[PDB]
């Protein structure tokens, strides 16, 4: 024989303080027992399981299931209890490769490594915890006791310990063959390269020789799977990729669950289909989670669905990554807090697409949203390609400079260039830094009784202009905004406004262009129509003229 | 060479912190660094039975072309036992902040000479990720004292004091302080002199070493020229209504810090409903109240004390024009230090780089004065900060931070 190098064992422990499982073996029919005995005898013949004495106190239940439409029986060892007691492992599969980060390959061969999976040795000191019992015929003899010597399917550590063992076996080959890529998915190895088919097929042979050093045999009759590959919801081709077919169903009535699965498909599709939108359809699942409830689709949501159907009419494909070229990312504003983007290297050949949605917030503006989208694409691009793309953004360079220099927070967007494709992001208003000479000065105030919710809002000005409005179902905070609104409504194109509302200044200092509050929205509308607005803050109840007069008018 | 036993704190597991995305250039740098650390025995590859993780990235220290590996041990440092065995804690030298010159040296390479308790190594696990997760991340753990771990200076303390004994006996007026991987060396000498004693000090550890990649560097400070920000009020010959409104606002704010501040006579000038740009003459009662407020503001704040058992808090405001103001305190309105920057380096068009440099300078200031780092309240959205701060970081430690999402009115009063 040819000496084989052994697979080193990973030391395994149970969670601290936890002992092994001691689960009762459920009664089985005489026909399932004889099926399990034959199955386990052959597993024993192959070195997978070994019979144990009666000293081992642990046990895990075993079942017999009929492979349907077959007289064949299949074994199921239910390790649910042992898994709860087994330590946590490092999981490498958590990050899945994105197809848009892959490279073009001329050839991709698949090798079956199932031989290796069911043949990775298990830590000798952990085997006892995998004990199970075949019941005896008529319970007149002791059940047959066995323990695993290999990695048990359904055990918590089997996927991680298999991947780590395979990776360690392959690392020397990969390092010394930098002309190929190797990827392990389930019990298959995928080997890709750009070599001529003969040079490539030699590498595969060489990889088979390397694997034989650990006794790992690969089927000679080469795999049936061939490009395209159906994987993690994608279609992988040699020189392009896409998502598996996206079919939006026809439905006369839509239910909560149906909308959730519609949005899920749209989200999945949005990574290569440009312009997918889901705002109005997601609005339908606000707050409610009764899967069986029917929600009438609003006109807005029917339009969004109709728009999505026409985007999904025909297949779209992405190209793979060419490291020798820059990455470009282009963003468009879609409305109602929705943003879409495309990442490409040569014009009209997208690597991938995507979308970003306005975060939940009382107030917002387009510049902040555009900034957040840039950060998201930047982070996604670091993951997929390891570098930041150059950005093409629908915002003038002058608009960005004015926003960043004057915004109270630090903010930054990476290298970018203006792309003149409406709708453009712009600043809708900008407050003055100094008081305006010649502009009327409005001293505003409001107040509300906390019991009755009755209040007043108003102003007094240096020209003797005055207004007080009685209000119902209001609050101090609402009356303070109403006062500012009244001053804007009644003033000319240039106005100085003096408020004592820290609340109102916090909001306006945040420079919103749309809000949850229709009152803030009315204020924004008024600000947009002014030429110059200076907003001044003073502390309340300090004898400041103007502010003192109107405070007493409104808190009466 | 015999390991000190190290434990986590009671009822506390090891860190399980996700590795954040790394650029291609940082990955390739870390692969090269870790390959040569592995050959030198400093780290070893680990298996899947180790589920712990601490994030890693790479930086370029101030004025260096060579990548430095930086592990973010913030979580492990929180969960690591406190080291009060041999010393309840070296008392923090209050004289360091009073020297004319303080040079900071990276002595972290010395830690690699001491083995790490073999039962604790698992908790130092880290991962070198691959672009697009196309290959399994490279998993390592430390066999020696890691840089950035709070236990490294503690375990190496005994060794450091003996290395430095000949230099300390020959130079008794020098104050030497160790924080994490940094050595702060303060003197009152002429800088030409100063640089030569620093070079003398570097030799002691090359001698003992017999190579450290960054020991040759020197970050020179001058804590005796450090400036502070008292509250100052404008001196004007013509006060507009708006000017007086801003004055009364600022004085009202100051009255939370200083008891005897008054604004009654100044408010009295506003009587009526006047245009914001109208000039108001000060009456003599307002001028006196204002003068009395000026003299209050020249005295220290009452009841301000440092407590080493409480967190330091650092707030920063963007003032524009590359200018930043900051305050360090433990209790509201009881500032222990205030300051202002404008010299932020190579960042005239990058606010986030400026802020990152300000955070580092403030943290350095805090280390020198109190021997620990403050918790920052940063005027930035978390997503913007988290995406970029690592690109401008040049220190070997990392403080804690939270995000300010509502604009503070106090910005006006510190400008
Ligand atoms: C992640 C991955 C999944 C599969 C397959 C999983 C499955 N099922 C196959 C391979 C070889 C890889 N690994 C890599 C690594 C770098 N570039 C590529 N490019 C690449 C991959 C497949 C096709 C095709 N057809 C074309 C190019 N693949
Ligand atoms: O020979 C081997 C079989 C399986 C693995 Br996983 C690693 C090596
Ligand atoms: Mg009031």
């Amino acid at each position: 024989m040819v000496p084989i190098s052994p697979i080193e064992t990973v030391p395994v422990k149970l969670k601290p303080g936890m002992d092994g499982p001691k689960v009762k073996q459920w009664p089985l029919t005489e026909e399932k027992i004889k099926a399990l005995v034959e199955i386990c005898t052959e597993m024993e013949k192959e070195g997978k399981i070994s019979k144990i004495g009666p000293e081992n106190p642990y046990n895990t239940p075993v079942f017999a299931i009929k492979k349907k439409d077959s007289t064949k029986w299949r074994k199921l060892v239910d390790f649910r209890e042992l898994n709860k007691r087994t330590q946590d492992f490092w999981e490498v599969q958590l990050g899945i490769p994105h197809p848009a980060g892959l490279k073009k390959k001329k050839s991709v061969t698949v090798l079956d490594v199932g031989d290796a999976y069911f043949s990775v040795p298990l830590d000798e000191d952990f085997r006892k915890y995998t004990a199970f019992t075949i019941p005896s015929i008529n319970n007149e003899t002791p059940g047959i006791r066995y323990q695993y010597n290999v990695l048990p399917q359904g055990w918590k550590g089997s996927p991680a310990i298999f991947q780590s063992s395979m990776t360690k076996i392959l690392e020397p080959f990969a390092a010394q063959n930098p002309d190929i890529v190797i990827y392990q998915y389930m019990d298959d190895l995928y080997v890709g390269s750009d070599l001529e088919i003969g040079q490539h097929r030699t590498k595969i042979e060489e990889l088979r020789q390397h694997l034989l050093r650990w006794g790992l045999t690969t089927p000679d009759k080469k795999h049936q799977k061939e490009p395209p590959f159906l994987w993690m919801g994608y279609e992988l081709h040699p020189d392009k990729w896409t998502v598996q077919p996206i079919v939006l169903p026809e439905k006369d009535s839509w239910t909560v669950n149906d909308i959730q699965k519609l949005v899920g498909k749209l989200n999945w599709a949005s990574q290569i289909y440009p312009g997918i939108k889901v705002r109005q359809l997601s609005k339908l699942l606000r707050g409610t989670k009764a899967l069986t409830e029917v929600i009438p689709l609003t006109e807005e949501a029917e339009l969004e669905l109709a728009e999505n159907r026409e985007i999904l009419k025909e297949p779209v494909h992405g190209v793979y990554y060419d490291p020798s070229k820059d990455l470009i990312a282009e963003i468009q504003k879609q409305g109602q807090g929705q943003w879409t983007y495309q990442i490409y290297q040569e014009p009209f050949k997208n690597l991938k697409t995507g979308k970003y949605a306005r975060m939940r917030g009382a107030h917002t503006n387009d510049v902040k949203q555009l900034t957040e989208a840039v950060q998201k694409i930047t982070t996604e691009s670091i993951v997929i390609w390891g570098k930041t793309p150059k950005f093409k953004l629908p915002i003038q360079k002058e608009t960005w400079e004015t926003w960043w220099t004057e915004y109270w927070q630090a903010t930054w967007i990476p290298e970018w260039e203006f792309v003149n494709t409406p709708p453009l992001v712009k600043l809708w208003y900008q407050l003055e830094k100094e008081p305006i000479v010649g502009a009327e000065t409005f001293y505003v105030d409001g107040a509300a009784n906390r019991e009755t919710k009755l209040g007043k809002a108003g102003y007094v000005t240096n020209k003797g202009r005055q207004k007080v409005v009685p209000l119902t179902n209001t609050t101090n905070q609402k009356t303070e905004l109403q006062a500012i609104y009244l001053a804007l409504q009644d003033s000319g194109l240039e106005v100085n406004i003096v408020t004592d509302s820290q609340y109102a200044l916090g909001i306006i200092q945040a420079q919103p262009d749309k809000s949850e509050s229709e009152l803030v929205n009315q204020i924004i509308e008024q600000l947009i129509k002014k030429e110059k607005v200076y907003l001044a803050w003073v502390p309340a109840h300090k004898g400041i003229g103007g502010n003192e007069q109107v405070d007493k008018l409104v808190s009466a | 060479i015999e390991t000190v036993p190290v434990k986590l704190k009671p009822g506390m597991d090891g860190p399980k912190v996700k590795q954040w995305p790394l650029t291609e250039e940082k990955i390739k740098a870390l692969v090269e660094i870790c390959t040569e650390m592995e050959k030198e025995g400093k780290i070893s590859k680990i298996g899947p039975e180790n589920p712990y993780n601490t994030p890693v990235f790479a930086i370029k220290k101030k004025d260096s072309t060579k990548w430095r590996k930086l592990v973010d041990f913030r979580e492990l440092n929180k969960r690591t036992q406190d080291f009060w065995e041999v010393q309840l804690g070296i008392p923090h030298p209050a004289g360091l902040k009073k020297k004319k010159s303080v040079t900071v040296l990276d002595v972290g390479d010395a830690y690699f000479s001491v083995p790490l308790d073999e039962d604790f190594r698992k908790y130092t696990a880290f991962t070198i990720p691959s672009i697009n997760n196309e290959t399994p991340g490279i998993r390592y753990q430390y066999n020696v004292l890691p840089q950035g771990w709070k236990g490294s200076p503690a375990i190496f303390q005994s060794s450091m004091t003996k290395i430095l004994e000949p230099f300390k006996k020959q130079n008794p007026d020098i104050v030497i302080y160790q924080y994490m991987d940094d050595l702060y060396v303060g003197s009152d000498l002429e800088i030409g002199q100063h640089r030569t004693k620093i070079e003398e000090l570097r030799q002691h550890l090359l001698r003992w070493g017999l190579e450290p990649p960054f020991l040759w560097m020197g970050y020179e400070l001058h804590p005796d020229k450090w400036t502070v920000q008292p509250i100052v009020l404008p001196e004007k010959d013509s006060w507009t209504v708006n000017d007086i409104q801003k004055l009364v606002g600022k004085l009202n704010w100051a009255s939370q810090i200083y008891p005897g501040i008054k604004v009654r006579q100044l408010s009295k000038l506003l009587r009526g409903t006047k245009a914001l740009t109208e000039v108001i003459p000060l009456t003599e009662e307002a001028e006196l109240e204002l003068a009395e407020n000026r003299e209050i503001l020249k005295e220290p704040v009452h009841g301000v004390y440092y407590d080493p058992s409480k967190d330091l808090i650092a707030e920063i405001q963007k003032q524009g024009q590359g200018q930043w103001t900051y305050q360090i305190y433990q209790e509201p309105f009881k500032n222990l230090k205030t300051g202002k920057y404008a010299r932020m380096r190579g960042a005239h068009t990058n606010d986030v780089k400026q802020l990152t440099e300000a955070v580092q300078k403030i943290t350095t200031e805090s280390i020198v004065i109190w021997g620990k780092t403050p918790k920052f309240k940063l005027p930035i959205q978390k997503e913007t900060w988290e995406t970029w701060w690592t690109e401008y970081w040049q220190a070997t430690w990392i403080p804690e931070w939270e995000f300010v999402n509502t604009p503070p009115l106090v910005k006006l009063w510190y400008q």
